[PDB]
């Protein structure tokens, strides 16, 4: 079940990469 | 340091997409010392 967290294009390319890299 | 660069080159094609680097290298490594 996908749960959608919303961020305001703050740093999507960087912290999304970081989420990929840590999780 | 020359190895840091060369091994970066020799291991970046393993990933070839997502992985700034910092500590999340494209390779596996831990350091053993004195």
């Amino acid at each position: 079940g996908f749960v959608a967290g919303v961020i305001n294009r703050e740093r999507i390319p960087t912290f999304e990469r970081m989420l990929w890299r840590v999780c | 340091k020359k190895l840091r660069e060369v091994l970066h080159e020799l291991y970046k094609h393993l990933d070839s997409s997502a992985a700034s680097q910092q500590e999340y290298y494209p390779y596996v490594y831990y350091k053993i010392d004195c």
